[PDB]
Formats: structure tokens, sequence, C-alpha cells
């Protein structure tokens, strides 16, 4: 007696019409013996021959082949249906769960032929079991309630179940139910006497509704396996996480690795995917076989290492403060832990920077703290007060001179090496008593030869070719080459805003070793200036 | 009699489907109660799976009263009902409307919440109170009523606003009056005080008529221009000083072609030192005063296409200050501007970056009479997270985020 939830085909077209040859007998014998009983519970209606519509039918088997099962494909019908409501995008973090005494979970069985469809629409899911042919006229009928497969079966189903579950949930206000397409969840601090007749109440409800529940007193019992996860009553963790080990590695198996890794990085802290990710950069041959480097095979190690114990999260207390600290792991990648307590983590996780050639200790985190905020934002509908290994002079330092626009919530500060620091601040303004170096690069795109030099003040020149380089490259090479030959003060002056445009970001790392090298320079320096001038305007340039 | 307006999408269009942001658990219990309140008076009501589409909600502040106000970010809806609105239903712009002295924006949102929305029409007006932890879908409704922050109720109001507004404009004929969302901007040339007490005047008049309202905002519009670019000055000249001068008139000579820096270039010709001070010759003061002269006059032949969308650029300038330009196209500016704000702590940089974006799009309405589309100096993720938290507005402006500018300081400033 469920209200049916009015459907429409997409405006401009009609029921879908295919035929259906295959197959052979005993599959359309096993057809008829399931059709008749479930014609039989009024699932299914036979509808005498007219010109409706059709959709195609197969027959196939389950382990155990006294079991059969049929299947009909809905594909073309579901192109030609509305849209519908998002059922659920994700599914709810353990982490963001609240303990409760007991917890029961209930399964609903033939869900979507336990609730009614649309009269008018039921038309368009005719479909027809062949008699074998002589020309015999074959069986057709329609569906009364949600077929299999439908593209609004679990939407339709879901709403149902909540308008079900809506008159049991006034009546008892204490007890918590979460739905998912197939389950019912309900938790209690009720004393288990009581939970169980509230239980039983409720699965009562359910049925009269026609809707069935496993009469095993509460079915399965803690701890439970779900969607990947352990629910154990007072921890939550993962379930057991297999890294295989073999000889040879394809991409596939890479994917799979890289998968796991970070999957378990929710619950178990440190775990670094950086150089099995570099093994997958490649986007050639999904099927290639990829050799191991020696820091992928370390980092792997280190994951075994860590997976060798197993680790466990809590549940969340609203009672108690939320807190998130962050780690550096130094290759450029961050890990944090999500706590209200000391021995105790809700979560974990880590942040990676994939974007950028040239990025800083400061920006990292920031973004870290961003991802986070966005997650407890997510989980718990809060935002968590942050410990970072950052002195606020630093950060103020950072976010004042920064072109951006940055935000921290609450924070305060971890003496946990390793620091975030500024390795080196550039002059605002030209040093007095400074050699001026007028740097200048060039490259040939063809050949790609190119020279790199400075021009100073005091007289001194020097022009150093190189191979295999570009543009941008040699313009950077002389700055290097500036910092090199140069002092502890030093003004270096170039017409490449790219080059400037790197070193004013300010980054305390790069993938370029030619940028690594000039930032070590640039840390080793007392005072540094550098500054732009319009090329090729013939004031302080150098021609080669 | 009137029944409903009704209203069409441009074929070829279905109706907006976008993702609801997670919200703060206050927000969520916020958005709860508006929303049931809202049911209860009919404005509202529930909706099942058959309805695909969905539209963003969010929570912030009203006048900065302690009370919440639910906020509808309908961009994409409008986007989508253009026709309806610009086209078929529009509301004409005045260009007299920038030359008023004082320039005073009253809420009249409430107004919309009277008339009933066309039926077929209001699958489109669906919105989703989400849940924390994805615990349960969210809560479904739609709008049974013209819904605040879509265009289409300015549009559709518009002959009772005219007809309300008509015995007030013929005691006021040098008052300007015009409609912008929920907010109706009005201009005059009087005394800020006598001013204050016509928009009293007016209020008393919306209010007798029916229309509720929620010191004052007040604009002023004869003082917004096209700002000019100011070079350093400066009694002595640094081999630095002379480059930064040559890079920058360099810069400005893509907005004004007869940018001449010979006698700038000439003088730095030999290689010294940054620090070294270098006096100006009689050729390099005579080609820094043309440069000077050339610069305070407004760009040539930079008119407002009103086809082409507007778009504002934002940069950061530090010590709580950021500037501004609006453009259509590249180098043609038909307005620049800079926005600062209260000392000591009252701050923080997306705050500032909010009131900067707001404030610019309140002059971009009242001048051209519709939004530009901003570039954001912000990580995309920040802004998504904060934005809502400063946000006075009833409107949302379009939007992008850039990692890119190069523009250091100096040269807006
Ligand atoms: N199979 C499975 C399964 C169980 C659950 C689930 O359990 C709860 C249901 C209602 C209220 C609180 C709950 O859990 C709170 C945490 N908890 C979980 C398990 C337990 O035994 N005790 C306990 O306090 C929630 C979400 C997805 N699920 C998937």
């Amino acid at each position: 007696p469920i209200e049916t939830v009015p459907v429409k085909l997409k405006p401009g077209m009609d029921g879908p019409k295919v035929k259906q040859w295959p197959l052979t007998e005993e599959k359309i014998k096993a057809l008829v013996e399931i059709c008749t009983e479930m014609e039989k519970e009024g699932k299914i209606s036979k509808i005498g021959p007219e010109n409706p519509y059709n959709t195609p039918v197969f027959a196939i088997k389950k382990k155990d082949s006294t079991k059969w099962r049929k299947l009909v494909d809905f594909r073309e019908l579901n192109k030609r249906t509305q849209d519908f409501w998002e059922v659920q995008l994700g599914i709810p973090h353990p982490a963001g769960l609240k303990k409760k005494k007991s917890v029961t979970v209930l399964d609903v069985g033939d869900a979507y032929f336990s609730v009614p469809l649309d009269e008018d629409f039921r038309k368009y899911t005719a479909f027809t079991i062949p008699s074998i042919n002589n020309e015999t006229p074959g069986i057709r009928y329609q569906y009364n309630v949600l077929p299999q497969g439908w593209k609004g079966s679990p939407a339709i189903f879901q709403s149902s179940m909540t308008k079900i579950l809506e008159p049991f949930a006034a009546q008892n206000p204490d007890i918590v139910i979460y739905q998912y397409m197939d389950d019912l969840y309900v938790g209690s601090d009720l004393e288990i006497g009581q939970h169980r007749t509230k239980i039983e109440e409720l699965r009562q409800h359910l049925l009269r509704w026609g809707l069935t529940t496993p009469d095993k007193k509460h079915q399965k019992e803690p701890p439970f396996l779900w969607m990947g996860y352990e629910l154990h009553p007072d921890k939550w963790t993962v379930q057991p996480i297999v890294l295989p080990e073999k000889d040879s590695w394809t991409v596939n198996d890479i994917q799979k690795l890289v998968g796991k890794l970070n999957w378990a990085s929710q619950i178990y802290p440190g775990i670094k995917v950086r150089q099995l990710s570099k093994l997958l950069r490649g986007t050639k041959a999904l099927t290639e076989v990829i050799p191991l480097t020696e820091e992928a095979e370390l980092e792997l190690a280190e994951n075994r290492e860590i997976l060798k114990e197993p680790v466990h999260g809590v549940y969340y207390d609203p009672s108690k403060d939320l807190i998130a600290e962050i780690q550096k792991q130094g290759q450029g990648q961050w890990t944090y832990q999500i706590y209200q307590e000391p021995f105790k983590n809700l979560k974990t996780g880590k942040y990676a920077r994939m974007r950028g050639a040239h990025t800083n200790d400061v920006k990292q985190l920031t973004e870290a703290v961003q991802k986070i905020t966005t997650e407890s934002i997510v989980i718990w509908g809060k935002t968590p007060k942050f410990k970072l290994p950052i002195q606020k002079e630093t950060w103020e330092t950072w976010w004042t001179e920064y072109w951006q626009a940055t935000w921290i919530p609450e924070w305060e500060f971890v003496n946990t090496p390793p620091l975030v620091k500024l390795w080196y601040q550039l002059e605002k303004e030209p040093i007095v008593g400074a050699e001026t170096f007028y740097v200048d690069g060039a490259a040939n795109r063809e050949t790609k030869l190119g020279k790199a030099g400075y021009v100073t003040n005091k007289g001194r020149q020097k022009v150093v070719p190189l191979t295999n380089t570009t543009n941008q490259k040699t313009e950077l090479q002389a700055i290097y080459l500036a910092l090199q030959d140069s002092g502890l003060e030093v003004n270096i002056v170039t017409d490449s805003q790219y080059a400037l445009g790197i070193i004013q970001a300010q980054p305390d790392k790069s993938e370029s070793e030619l940028v690594n090298q000039i930032i070590e320079q640039l840390i080793k320096k007392e005072k540094v200036y550098l500054a732009w001038v319009p090329a090729h305007k013939g004031i302080g340039g150098n021609e080669q | 009699p009137i029944e409903t307006v009704p209203v069409k999408l441009k074929p070829g269009m279905d109706g907006p489907k976008v993702k609801q942001w997670p919200l703060t658990e206050e927000k969520i219990k916020a958005l709860v109660e508006i929303c049931t309140e809202m049911e209860k008076e009919g404005k509202i009501s529930k909706i099942g799976p058959e309805n695909p589409y969905n539209t963003p909600v969010f929570a912030i502040k009203k006048k900065d009263s302690t009370k919440w106000r639910k906020l509808v970010d309908f961009r994409e809806l409008n986007k989508r009902t253009q026709d309806f609105w610009e086209v078929q239903l529009g509301i004409p712009h005045p260009a007299g409307l920038k030359k008023k002295k004082s320039v005073t924006v009253l809420d009249v949102g409430d107004a919309y919440f009277s008339v009933p929305l066309d039926e077929d029409f209001r699958k489109y007006t669906a919105f989703t109170i989400p849940s924390i932890n994805n615990e349960t879908p969210g809560i479904r409704y739609q709008y049974n009523v013209l819904p605040q922050g879509w265009k289409g109720s300015p549009a559709i109001f518009q002959s009772s606003m005219t007809k309300i507004l008509e015995p007030f404009k013929k005691q006021n004929p040098d008052i300007v009056i015009y409609q912008y969302m929920d907010d109706l901007y009005v201009g005059s040339d009087l005394e800020i005080g006598q001013h204050r007490t016509k928009i009293e005047e007016l209020r008393q008049h919306l209010l007798r008529w029916g229309l509720t309202t929620p010191m004052g905002y007040e604009l002023h519009p004869d003082k917004w221009t096209v700002q000019p670019i100011v070079l350093p000055e400066k009694d002595s000249w640094t081999v630095n000083d002379i480059q930064k001068l040559v890079g920058k008139l360099n810069w400005a000579s893509q907005i004004y072609p007869g940018i001449k820096v010979r006698q700038l270039s000439k003088l730095l010709r030999g290689t010294k030192a940054l620090t070294e001070v270098i006096p100006l010759t009689e050729e390099a003061e005579l080609e820094l005063a043309e440069n000077r002269e050339i610069l305070k006059e407004p760009v040539h032949g930079v008119y407002y296409d009103p086809s082409k969308d507007l778009i504002a650029e934002i940069q950061k300038q530090g010590q709580g200050q950021w500037t501004y330009q609006i453009y259509q196209e590249p180098f043609k500016n038909l307005k620049t501007g800079k926005y600062a704000r209260m000392r000591g702590a009252h701050t923080n940089d997306v705050k500032q970056l909010t009131e900067a974006v707001q404030k610019i799009t309140t002059e971009s309405i009242v001048i051209w009479g519709k939004t530009p589309k901003f570039k954001l100096p912000i990580q995309k993720e920040t802004w998504e997270t904060w934005w809502t938290e400063y946000w006075q507005a009833t409107w949302i402006p379009e939007w992008e985020f850039v990692n890119t500018p190069p523009l250091v300081k100096l040269w807006y400033q």
C-alpha cells in the first residue's frame, strides 16, 4: 500500500521496442517457473497481445545450480527514462559515527520488488518469454513493482523506505537509524532487552509494509564488515590489507597497490604513496610491466613495516574538542592525525602536492590545512583546532607578503621537528656596498646549445656555454652563475620575467636540480637583491 | 485572475543540476529552522526522487544581525532563465543613476514572497539541506513562490513594483530608482540629511503599500572614475629607481601608445651599481614631464559593449589594501579602483577580499546594470569554504581563480 512515485519518459521519447530471439529451451522453462511464482506474488502481470513495448530477457545461474536466476537488460529503457535525484554520493565515515550502547544491522530482501511502480509507467517495462518456435504466441508480462537494474529503482526505494521509517522514527526519537540502499543500521543507548524489543517492533513495522527482515535475532554480530571497514563496538579500523609480493609488476598491479595503500592511509599513520605513484606517472600502456625503482621499493618496505601491526580508530564524542595535527614527511609529502584524545585517533591522512614544478613548505602547509578543514566539515560538521610545526612570526611573514589571500583558523605551535621555516628572503631594496651582476642567457630552439653569462659593474664578465638547454634553463643558469661568482651580498639584474617569477615565489624545493642549486646558493648568501628590467631596451642588458 | 506567470527555458536547456557544498552543523540547523518555518508558510514544499534538479543553498547573516539568513545560489538557474529575465521580461537600466551624488540601497526582497510561482517551473527551484557525514540523504524542497536570488522574481514582480513606486516617483521626479535582484537603488543630488529623510519617506511609502524592508548604506558614484597611473616622486633618483621607472612606463606603453622611454634609457647606458645615485638630464626631465602629462589623460576609444561580459581583476597590495580593474577587453579599462578597511585587528585576507568583491559588484551594478565575473587571487577551495562568512549580499557574482599574477605591487599601486 506504499504510495507510488510518478515517473515520466524523457521528453520526445517513447517506450523501448526491442526483439529477443535467444535462447534455447530449458531457459524458457525456467523463465516460466520464475514468472509464474512472481505473478503469483503480484510482482508482475501478464498482458494480453496488444501493441506494447518490449525489453530483452536473459536467464542465468548462480553457484549451486539448484537455484535459477532471471536477468533483464534495461539499458534501452533506462536511456528513455527521466533523470532522478542522486541516491547518495558517498558513505558515512566511521570516524564521524557516535558510540551507541548497541547497534543492529537489518537487511531487506526483494527490496525493489517490495515497492510498487507507478501505474501509467508500468507498460514501459513490458517483456516477452518466447515460446519454442513453431510460431507459437509468446508470454507477455509487465512489472507492477520496481524492476532490478532500472534507473529509478534505488531512489524511489530510498524515499519509500524513508517514508515508511517516518512514523516509527516519531515514536522513537532516541534511537538512530542510518539508511543505506539495502540496509538499515539502528542504534541505541537503551538497555539490551529494551533494544531487542525496539528492533523487533521495527521489524514488525517494516513487515506490515511488506519488508522482510532477518529472523535470527539481530542477524550479524559485531564486528561488522562494511564497505571495506571493520566496525567494532568501541573501535573502528579497516578490513585486513594484503600487499602482494611479485617479481614482475604491471600498471594494473601498481594501481591496485596504490589503491590499497591510500585506503590504508586513513587509519594507519605514515603511509607514503609518492614513488609508487611516480612509477604510475606514465599514461602509456595500462598493461605495461614497470620496473620498480629503489626509492619505490624502500617506500613499499616502509609501508609493509607500518602495516605489520594492526591499528584502529575511535568514534566521535561531540562533548570533546576536535584536534588535528600535521607533520612533514620531507619529500613534499605531509601526514596528519585527527583526534579528540592523545592515544586515540578518530582518523589520519596525507596530503601531497602533484601540481606545479615549484613550491615551498608554508604554502603546502596551508593547502594541507585547507584539505583537513574541508574533510572535517564533511565528516563532523565542524573545523578542528590545529597543532602546527610553524612559528607564528614565520607564518605571518609569509601570508603578509604572499600575493594570494590565505586563511588559517586558531592554531598553536608544536615544537616537533622538522619545523616549517623560511630558508631565505630576498631584499626589498637594493644593497649598498654590493656588486651588481647583470645576467643574461639565451638558446637556439633548433640546436638547443645556448649560453649563460654575466657582466658586473666592477668589470667582471663571464660566459659559460651549455648543451641540451632551453631559453628558460639558461635564464636561470645565468642567475646561478651570478650567485656562484659573487660575495655574501649581491645585486642581480635579469631581463627574464620567467626567472624572476620562479625566484620571487621563494621556493624551498623543486623538481629541477638547477633550481635546487639556486636555492642552495640563495640560502648560503646573506643579502640577495634580484631586479628586473625590460629586455632589448638597450640599458643594462648583455648581448650574446 | 493573475494566476501565475508561465516561465519557459531556452530550448535545448535542462534544469540546473549542481552539487550541495558541505556545511557546518550550525548552518545546517539554521537552514532546517528557516525551511521549517517557510514550509509552514507555504513558501516551499518537500519533493520526491522524481525531481533531478538541485540548486546550492547557504547560511549567511542578514544585516550583520544575530539571526541567520538563507541564501540560495541561483547563478545556474539564472543562466538557464536568461531568455526569460533578460530578453523577454527584462528591466531597463537607467544611465543617470551613476550621476547622482548619493545612492542608497534598500532591500525589497520580501515582496517576492507573496506572489506564487508557475507550477510547471517549480521543479527547477529544487535545493538540498545537507546532512553531516552523509548520515541521511538531505532534505529536499522546491519553491511554491517567487524565490529570492532568482532573476525571474523581480522580472515578474516588475509591474507591481512600478505601480507601487508610481505615486512616489511623481512627488519626486528627480529621484532615480532602479531595481536589481532584491535590491532597490535610489539616487539623488540632495543633501545627505534630506536625502536620508527622502529615503525614509520611500520606506514609509513602500511600507503602507505592504512592502516590508529590513547607519545606512550610501554610495557616492560621482566620485567613481578610472584612476590615473601615478609615477614615483623622488627628490633624487638612483639606478634602481630609474629601472623601476622605465619598466613601469614600458608596461604602460600598452595602455598608451605615446610613451617614450628613450631619454630615460640612454641615462642607464653604462653598467653601474644599483645604489649609485644618477641625476636626471634635461631630456630625461622633459621626457618624464611629457609622460606624466600623457598619463593623466583617459585612454582613447574605450567604451562599454553591452553584449560582452564585464571582467573584474583584483590584486593584493598588502597592509589591508587591494586594487581592482573592471574591463571588457584587455588593457581597456572601463573602471579601476582601490579598496581598504579598518586598522588594528578587525581583519583578515578573506574578509577584505569578500567585502571588496561586494563593493566592486555593487559599483558595477550601479554603473552598467550588471555584475562582472571576478578573477580571484585565492585558492579555490579556501574561498569556497570561507566566502559565506562575511557575505552580506543577496546576489552572487560569477568568479574563477588565478594562480598566475606577476603583478608586483607598484604598477597598480
Ligand atoms: N554492517 C554494518 C554497518 C553498521 C553501521 C553503522 O552503525 C550504526 C547504526 C546506527 C547508529 C550508530 C551506528 O554506529 C556507531 C558506531 N558503532 C558501530 C558499531 C558498533 O557495534 N557500535 C557502535 O557504537 C553506521 C554506519 C554504517 N554502518 C554499517
